């Protein structure tokens, strides 16, 4: 068996320096070509550089080569990824990748992929929610919701209906604005209690501890 | 217990297979080449025309025979082969014999055309011979020398080093012994005896090539198993047109086409000029040390500065020394126009023959390293095919114009097909290590 | 270099049928062309090398053609499972480029999408934060246009969308869009509408609350 081992979840201030591993095992590191991957976000993958663990020569990409370098080390076995002056762009993931030539035919096995997110100010979320009954009509509808607003630095994990979880419920992607990161949900069931006894949506931030639940009043 | 491991091992085994299968090929292809001008006298014209035919052949028979090689099973390939190759020694040598007993009596037992319909007949099963010879050595080398090798690139470029090393001793040393045999008696003595060392050889060898293959269970797991001599031969064709490693692979076969070359130049010019006596043996042992130097210069640039790199150094030492060649030609001391001037024409034939051995190791195992495994065959064929091509064109040029103007001509013409290979393989070295093709040093 | 480029982005596609994926180059690179298979959160695995052969363990139902410049993958029969992100690379030459890559999904009945308004909360409001939400559920086809017409005009300023993905459940697609304003600015006003151009029917569904309720 073969497996390619790197850290992950790395954040990081604009500007400073960081490094990317990847541990292999199974195989001598020297054998191969190693390559470095990039993918950002809704975007295509885009080729870094590729390094001769056995001498040490390294090609890059031309838009690549003023900030990126490609190390390795056979005696430990690993590869390493050094980049320079981070911009908020550069948030991606990076993969590690086998080669057997120059024109090999394909890449027979990938890393895990390591999250590099450039980032500037840490804090905590803010949850302010309301459902809407002025002046309704029907009574048959429900369609409560929760909005979650100004993230700090990581994916909340809000679960409605106070663990009661009806299947009509949907969690909206969250967005990136003023730094912060924004979210809401929406959960459109149980029509008869639209009004009457109700449940609670309950969420909880993992880097800030901030596990705060609210439940949605009429109008 | 360390003498006794690497006599069994699984390396040594291949390298003894390939030291007989050598040896027998050469001598048996100088003693028919001796055979024949014996029997006819003409020398020059003779020796260019089974040349030729046999360069025109193999080129659009290997062409099919990479294919044949790369859809069956290994071992049934090595067999059949061997097989193929020692019957057709052993006929050809019966027949020769024969001709040899009763020249005159066969010259008009029936016809003055039985002598003509049976040197024709020589010329076909030396012809087939060649063939079976040709299909084996691409087998063995490419597919067990890439799968006995492992994943270490090391010891591959060790082994094709080896491989190439046996290969210039046995030429250096194997018409010396055909000689000595063949002037120890009546020619028919001579041919029996090599025939009988072919049949013993062709045993000893199936039996050492079953014993490798029980030694590396990889070389049974074959991926791709588990009006058409025309079609394969468009598609191989094709298949090597559209390859990664094209400019590469043509970067070589313009090198085959060349008069400073050693064997046709050194024969040529020492019988117009300078026979001697002595000399020549000076020069084989010359050209056989150079050329172990350039396997041993491959390995250890391979090691330092790659591959690559290694190629673009090879080109440049190759072009240095053929420059002094030409200057040599130009000279009012008149070589021949268009003892100082001789001297120099050798000194850089054989430092070329340095650079061209550490260029054709290069190029071989990018081939042997590149090549998706499923065409470990059409590839290789086609790359002989195309050899063989312009070993052709060399052909026709040599015989077409025999004056000394004429060689002055060759010479030129040689260099700068020589230039234009080299300058195919920068392209391509371009295209790969863009920008930084400089900078030896990582 | 050579700039890869893949036509059609979505594959609108049912169980069972089969589907041609293409990848046309700017260069006749040749045959050295390879696909891959990726799933979200995952690591892209080998389908096809050299444009025709197929790598050991991966199923029958996945073909690859083509030549030269243009190329295709085809597969036959797909099942729940080859939902995925599928892209074209070359090797013919340095450096290497990836396609832009091609997702598939699921055919489903079309559907009128849903829709619902909620006034900035009061929260909010007391700590001078102005946001208005409209959500549509369940639309049915994954294109939409939404339209916030502010006091009688269609404001194009300070208006974040967010769609979701097909769900597994009853292959709909649902968004979310908000609307954030001054606290002196909600109070300036009396009209809010946002209307909705889905494909479903030529008349346009609005739903709206005047800053008087
Ligand atoms: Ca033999």
């Amino acid at each position: 068996e073969v497996q390619l081992q790197q850290s992950g979840a790395e954040l990081v201030r604009p500007g400073a320096l960081v490094k990317l591993s990847c541990k292999a095992s199974g195989f001598n590191i020297k054998d191969y070509y190693m390559h470095w991957v990039k993918e950002r976000p809704e975007q295509g993958l885009e080729w870094i550089g590729w390094i001769d663990p056995e001498n040490g020569n390294t090609i890059y990409d031309p838009k690549f080569q003023g900030k990126a370098s490609i190390t390795a080390d056979t005696s430990s076995n690993t590869a390493y990824l050094q980049l320079s002056s981070l911009t908020s762009e550069d948030t991606a993931v990076y993969y590690c990748a086998r080669k057997r030539g120059y024109y090999g035919p394909y890449f027979d096995y990938w890393g895990q992929g390591t999250t590099l997110t450039v980032s500037s100010k840490t804090t905590a979320p803010s949850v302010y929610p309301l459902a809407p009954v002025c002046g309704d009509t029907t009574g048959s509808s429900v369609t409560l919701g929760c909005l979650v607003k100004g993230y700090f630095p990581e994916p909340v994990t809000l679960t409605w209906n106070s663990g009661s979880l009806s299947s009509g419920v949907h969690t909206f992607p969250a967005v990136l604005q003023s730094g912060l990161y924004t979210l809401s949900s929406s959960v459109t069931v149980t029509s008869s209690t639209w009004p009457s006894q109700s449940i609670t949506c309950n969420v909880a931030h993992p880097a800030s501890s901030t596990k705060v639940d609210k439940k949605i009043e009429p109008a | 217990g360390s003498l006794a491991d690497y006599l069994t091992s699984a390396k040594f085994l291949l390298y003894l297979g390939h030291s007989l299968s050598t040896w027998g090929d050469r001598m048996w292809h100088f003693a028919v080449s001796v055979f024949l001008v014996e029997l006819y006298g003409n020398s020059l014209l003779l020796t260019a025309v089974y040349g030729l035919v046999v360069a025109g052949s193999v080129l659009v028979l290997g062409a099919i025979i990479g294919d044949w090689v790369d859809k069956n099973a290994r071992l049934k390939v090595a067999q059949t082969s061997l097989v193929v190759q020692n019957v057709s020694v052993i006929l050809c040598g019966i027949i020769l014999m024969m001709v040899f007993l009763h020249k005159h009596e066969l010259l008009t037992m029936y016809h003055g055309w039985v002598l003509t319909s049976c040197y024709i007949l020589i010329i076909t099963i030396a012809n087939i011979a060649n063939l079976a010879s040709t299909a084996t050595a691409i087998t063995i080398q490419r597919d067990w020398i890439v799968v006995v090798a492992g994943e270490d690139r090391s010891k591959l470029a060790n082994m094709n080093a080896t491989i190439r090393r046996i290969d210039q001793l046995t030429n250096i040393l194997a018409p010396m012994a055909v000689g000595q045999i063949m002037t120890f008696g009546s020619p028919v003595i001579g041919c029996g005896f090599i025939s009988g060392w072919n049949l013993v050889s062709m045993c000893v060898e199936y039996v050492l090539l079953w014993k490798v293959y029980q030694k590396t269970p990889a070389l049974a797991v074959k991926a791709g198993l588990k009006a058409e001599p025309f079609r394969t031969f468009r598609d191989g064709w094709v298949s090597y047109y559209n390859q990664p490693v094209f400019l590469a692979g043509m970067g070589l076969a313009f090198l085959y086409m060349t008069v400073l070359g050693f064997d046709c130049i050194t024969t040529g010019y020492a019988y117009t000029q300078g026979l001697s006596g002595s000399i020549l043996s000076i020069l084989m042992g010359a050209s056989a040390i150079t050329g172990i130097m350039g396997t041993v210069a491959f390995t250890w640039l391979r090691r330092k500065c790659g591959l690559v790199r290694t190629g673009l150094i090879s080109g440049l030492a190759q072009l240095s020394c053929l420059i002094l060649c030409v200057i040599s030609v130009f000279m009012p001391g008149s070589p021949l126009d268009l003892i100082i001037s001789v001297s120099l024409l050798f000194a850089g034939v054989i430092a070329a023959r340095i650079g061209l051995w550490s260029f054709d190791l290069t190029v071989t195992q990018l081939l042997q390293e590149n090549v998706i495994e499923s065409e470990r065959g059409i590839i290789n064929g086609v790359q002989n095919s195309m050899n063989y091509l312009l070993d052709l064109l060399h052909f026709i040029m040599v015989i077409l114009a025999p004056n000394p103007e004429a060689f002055g001509l060759l010479v030129l013409i040689s260099v700068s097909f020589v230039a234009m290979g080299h300058i195919m393989y920068f392209r391509f070295a371009q295209n790969t290590l863009g920008n930084k093709l400089f900078a030896c040093g990582p | 270099d050579i700039v890869m480029t893949q036509s059609q982005k979505f594959m609108s596609t049912s169980v069972g049928d089969r589907v041609s994926i293409t990848c046309k180059a700017s260069q006749n690179v040749g045959t050295a062309v390879a696909w891959y298979q990726k799933k979200p959160g995952q690591s892209p695995k080998l389908l096809i090398y050299s444009a025709s052969n197929r790598y050991s363990g991966v199923p029958d139902r996945f073909t690859g053609s083509g030549s030269g410049t243009d190329f295709t993958l085809t597969i036959s029969n797909m099942q729940s499972e080859d939902l995925a992100d599928y892209f074209c690379q070359q090797y013919g030459s340095y450096p290497l480029t990836f396609g832009s890559g091609t997702k598939l999904e699921i055919k489903e009945a079309e559907a009128a999408p849903t829709v619902s308004i909620f006034p900035p909360s009061s929260e909010q409001l007391t700590s001078g934060g102005a946001s208005v939400v409209c959500f549509l559920n369940n639309f049915y086809p994954k294109d939409i246009n939404v339209k916030w017409k502010i006091d009688g005009s269609e404001r194009q300023n300070g208006v974040l969308n967010s769609w979701t993905d097909q769900d597994s459940k009853d292959s709909t697609y649902s968004m979310s869009s908000t609307l954030t304003l001054t606290k002196d600015e909600y109070e300036r006003h009396n009209s809010y509408t946002c209307e909705a151009t889905h494909k479903t029917s030529t008349s346009p569904i609005v739903k709206s609350f005047n800053r008087n309720e």
